[PDB]
């Protein structure tokens, strides 16, 4: 993991959360629930999505295979057709191969940043009004509601609370 | 007292993918890209079915071969499948000038229709019946190809020939003849009289003159005697002239080329399955959404892109455990 | 946005901030006023020049085209030549294309990077003695002039200083 | 109470740019790299002008076709530039021996100056001045390829040749020269007295020895003869012997590669703008600092590199709102 | 540095870490010494020579080049070989140059991020039992032994302790 | 008060590796992987030496040239080396007939064996003990190529020749023979009586008729006369069919494929050093375990990829300082 977040600090993901890729999960006097952080996880389909259809539209045009003829005294230029279309054939599927395991990277890093991202979006929402416990989660300091949880949810956190 | 936790994302699959730093790592999704499976048959190509030649070749089709009689009139096809080592070729041992330009003509067309541009029975002077040998057996007598015609001499007498044909069509014609080399002198003047020959061949960019090779050769299906073909492409009000006092094999059914476009000639041992595709490769024919396959390089048809990979998947979930 | 900063927590960028592409906005008792942090900059921007002459130089050897001519009866390697000047063609295409995009990516996560390391050059400079209001300013608890301002621009920031 | 911020450079542009995952990305600063404008003419390449053959081609130029006489005599050139189809070629039907294989020796040569090798007034026992045809008319009169000279028989006879010429100069020469196909043996035996002629040549590495083919063809220009035109290039101090006793086509001018060097052949249906560049395509030329452009393939000069793309733009500028 | 750790807050690195890339520097009441990370210095080793051999693994399959005699009249084919062959020749020197870069890249960011990774599983476990002093120390407020230095190393930092 | 720290690792390195957006970066650890060093030997290749042909050419050794005695018994070799331009090719002047495509021939061939197929005491109807020119001296006396014999008349008559060879041997035989192109008839009649002479040579798959060419032409090595050298490969079982009247320089010597397999032409001016390699390059050997190199594209054996950078490092260690 690039950023500590996926695999790292945050050792695990959830099962229970099945509603997207990212969300949260919250545990006060209202019950105990996961919930998926909508847009961010869209935004991130978005990027995968358009990713794919990125390198697909990179390669449509490729290199074609059309085959040739060539007599028992032509065995030079037969040679050469056969070097040459076999040339092509080894670079598009290295350049297949490498853009895949690339972009692989590039994609895990990507839900890496975006876990990274979501955890500081809320950290910097609740300052002082809550404790790092380390693992990735935020305990209250004091009780908050089903409301409270949505507006850390939807970004609308009011902060004007006590905390002792 | 009441608390809130960040996460990600967990679930129950297997698929692996691979980084440049890491292998086979384990993600909650995961999408193939790479098509690795085909139907193992030749199939009709987006609607229209293919010709193929089942042991012959296209000099064995396209001459009139005997033993290809199956294919004396083929209709409109999409690509053409010659096997590997096609058995019946030239059954008269010699050769085809420029045959593989030719099969890279066929690749821009899509139907010849036969015509018969000399008739047999025109040759009032010559004998036009009694050009076969063995080494083209039909049914078991003597044959020979019968898209040309073995002329040879009539009344101990072989006069010069002086046979035209003008292109009255509006389409391109695939003419073809040939020339007879003997294998001694005895034999030159047995079939056609007069010792010195030669076949004159005239259009308006075409100006050849063939003289037989007589030379001492080894048995290719029982005679040591050779036929070599030549073509041309009239076009459409020009004319082909001939002028020849022996060794003269004659057309006599010309193609016309009366529908073009991009075909293809198939390498393939595989036989016709009853099938119908968009894309055909020459060992099976692909049905897929997938952006690539490792089948053959040689395709045809809408298809997916070649790689040489054994495996391609694009990481479309995150890390698992 | 990779690091949450550019379009992220700071949900903005100074059109009143014209002197670079990175630096502080300050409101002190002396004024109020954008200024450009130097040296960041500078390092940002040649990391980009450098990059955009890189790809320029990295594509210097690419592929000529000369032009051949071929008879009635030379239909196959016309074809040839065709084929694989036209395939060549295809792959510098290729190249050039997804190298542009490639580091277009880079680029944008390269600048968003030197966002986020300039807010936490000043962050690690003003442990206690300020506040983070969330959207990328920090708030002083005492009174700063445009020495102190200018020390921490630099780098400078005297840090003894009470707090309350 | 005081406080600091921390932020960004925004600003007031529309400049958009392509990412992986991300597409019309707007920033605030961009950088165009391809160039995708041309001036839609033929200029001179650094200076010196490029040889421009109208309506004619490389063969009716040099074999010199009267239609052809705008370049009878051609300075040094930069690029050569043929129209994709030349109305003015073989004025009078036939065929140049491997022409492509001569073409492609130009793209090495910027300068051949013509020289008289044979003066048409040497040819004391046979008829010089009676080679024409209406196949070749210069202004309403039959004529014929200037660069070379079509002997015909004196007083019913014609005597065999034996012409040759070392070259003396410190140049290579292209020496060119043809033998006449005619249609039938009385037109044979009425230019050249001799039913069965040749033309022999050598040099030395040159050893050939031509012979007409008689045959009957269609008409192009209205003649059913045919020219066949053969080349070489003669060293310095190396020399051509002929040996001919009919249907000789001989040479009278030939050319000195006086300036060999990286040149070029367009094809352009383009003309001739009066203007310079250090970059030129068939369709215009490039006056741009650009590494990239999308014009053309087939560049000459000091040019940026051709790519397929519609739209390269690199992002130097950071991410705007 | 993109992450601001290696060259950048962390100002420089340590000629006396000589058992491996990453660790800690301690200065307790039972001396002072230089201590590995192990198993994040071998994940990133493994990630570096996993990615050189992959580096060559895919350039296994490159262009070959054999010779091609042609007569003094096949000067266009011949033309044609060379320049193929030399295309080739442009095309897999270019593809193994911009590798390298890219992943020269890749790889001092990766180290980087590794860096940056570490500093944030000690901060993450030290709370308020410790303060930055900024340039990528913790410093104790109580007395920490060897042990404490230890469990902070391989990770089981026992935190119930006092602060003041 | 106790204190811990986080760092990393610096050391004496001075590496220098290259980035996207910064060049010349100095690290703690790096590694090259560029081969940018020779032997500046030719050596052997996996064991088996090559060979050599010092000023020989293919032609030149194959033929029999007298200079090129060293080569008259060749044992199994790994690659060929052939110099740029080798001194020794054909002694007497004229040409070798598909010359670059039996060269190719030969990198699918590791070892042929001579074997005399056509004895020289054999003709007893003809001189096959005069066929010197001075244009092939070996030790200072006019010789002659040593494989083939140049037949000519005897007691002033040169009776036509039926000569005839049954490949009995398992193997593929390369089969050599040739014509003299004469410079005037006088020479063609003294040297085979008969004006209007010819060579046809048959097989399974061969049918030729060649005729000398008697033209005027320039000295090289001090004869106007021309030889030109056809060949072919005999097929084991197949035999191949000589008639001839004259002009006719036979076979005597043909070669045993015997070993066929992945070989090599080199071109190079470089001699055999006393020593042994896995990968060997037209100017040196290679031993390393480096993946690249950037000595020569032309590369054969077990070696790295060859690739046009002058420098290539790859960075393992960290940023420095
Ligand atoms: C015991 C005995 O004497 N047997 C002969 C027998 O040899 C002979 O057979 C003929 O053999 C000749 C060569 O010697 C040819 O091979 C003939 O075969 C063919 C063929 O079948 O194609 C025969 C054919 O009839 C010929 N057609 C024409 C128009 O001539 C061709 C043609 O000549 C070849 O292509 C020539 O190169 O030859 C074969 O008949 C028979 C008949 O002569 O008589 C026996 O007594
Ligand atoms: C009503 C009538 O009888 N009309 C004839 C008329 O046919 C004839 O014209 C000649 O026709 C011949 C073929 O039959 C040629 O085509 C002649 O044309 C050319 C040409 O112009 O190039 C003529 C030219 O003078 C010839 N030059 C030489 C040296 O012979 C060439 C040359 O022969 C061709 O290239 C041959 O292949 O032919 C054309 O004059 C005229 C004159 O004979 O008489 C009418 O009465
Ligand atoms: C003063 C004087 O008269 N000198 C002559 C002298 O010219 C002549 O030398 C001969 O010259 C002829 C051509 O005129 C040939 O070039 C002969 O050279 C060769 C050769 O050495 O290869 C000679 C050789 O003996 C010939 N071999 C055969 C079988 O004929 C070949 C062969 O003819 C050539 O390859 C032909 O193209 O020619 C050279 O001897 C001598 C002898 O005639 O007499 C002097 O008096
Ligand atoms: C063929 O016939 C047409 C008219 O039917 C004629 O114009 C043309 O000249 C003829 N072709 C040739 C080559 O003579
Ligand atoms: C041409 O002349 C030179 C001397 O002027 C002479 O040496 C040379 O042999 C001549 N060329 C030929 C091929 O005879
Ligand atoms: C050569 O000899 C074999 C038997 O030894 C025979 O079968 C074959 O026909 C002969 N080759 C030819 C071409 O005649």
């Amino acid at each position: 993991g690039l950023f500590g977040a996926i695999a790292g600090f945050i050792e695990g993901g959830w099962q229970g959360m099945v509603d997207g890729w990212y969300g949260y999960h919250h545990s006060n006097e209202q019950g105990s629930g996961y919930a998926a952080d909508k847009e961010s996880t869209q935004k991130a389909i978005d990027g995968v999505t358009n990713k794919v259809n990125s390198i697909i539209d990179k390669m449509n045009t490729q290199f074609e295979a059309v085959g040739r003829e060539f007599n028992n005294l032509e065995r030079r230029i037969e040679n050469l057709n056969k070097k040459m279309e076999d040339g092509f054939l080894d670079v598009w599927t290295y350049n297949a191969e490498l853009l895949v395991l690339m972009e692989n990277e590039r994609t895990l890093d990507f839900h890496d940043s975006n876990v990274k991202n979501l955890y500081d979006k809320v950290r910097l929402q609740l300052r002082d009004n809550a404790k790092e416990l380390g693992n990735g989660c935020f305990e209250f300091y004091h009780k908050c509601d089903n409301e409270c949880m949505e507006s850390i949810r939807n970004g609308t956190y009011n902060y004007p609370q006590y905390s002792e | 007292q009441d608390q809130i936790c960040i996460g990600y994302h967990a679930n129950n699959s297997t698929e692996q993918v691979d980084t440049i730093m890491e292998k086979n790592v384990t993600v909650t999704h995961a999408q193939d890209i790479l098509e690795k499976t085909h139907n193992g048959k030749l199939c009709d190509l987006d609607g229209v079915k293919p010709l193929i030649l089942r042991d012959c070749s296209v000099a064995g089709w396209l001459l009139g071969n005997p033993m290809c009689d199956e294919f004396i009139n083929v209709p409109e096809w999409s690509y053409i499948v010659e096997k590997a080592n096609p058995t019946n070729d030239l059954c008269y041992p010699g050769s085809f000038n420029d045959y593989e330009e030719l099969k890279h003509l066929l690749s821009r067309i899509n139907h010849f229709e036969k015509i018969q541009i000399i008739p047999k029975s025109s040759w009032s002077d010559h004998e036009a019946s009694s050009g076969v040998s063995s080494a083209c057996p039909y049914l078991g007598s003597p044959s020979f190809f019968r898209n040309v015609v073995w002329l040879i001499k009539k009344n101990s007498t072989y006069p010069t020939i002086k046979k035209s044909y003008n292109n009255t069509n509006q389409e391109d014609l695939l003419v073809l003849w040939g020339i007879h080399h003997p294998n001694d002198a005895a034999e030159q003047t047995r079939l056609y009289q007069n010792p010195t020959t030669y076949i004159s061949i005239g259009t308006s960019t075409l100006n050849q003159r063939l003289v037989p090779k007589i030379a001492t050769r080894s048995k290719v299906n029982g005679q040591s005697g050779r036929m070599e073909f030549f073509w041309t492409i009239l076009k459409p009000n020009d004319a082909i002239n001939f002028e020849s006092n022996g060794n003269f094999i004659a057309p006599e059914y010309a193609y016309k080329i009366v529908k073009k476009g991009d075909s293809a000639i198939m390498k393939s041992e595989l036989e016709y399955g009853n099938c119908n595709t968009k894309c055909q490769t020459p060992m099976g024919a692909i049905n897929s959404s997938m952006p690539f396959h490792n089948i053959h390089p040689l395709t045809i048809g809408e298809c997916p892109k070649y790689v040489k990979s054994n495996r391609l998947v694009l990481a479309t979930g995150l890390r698992n455990s």
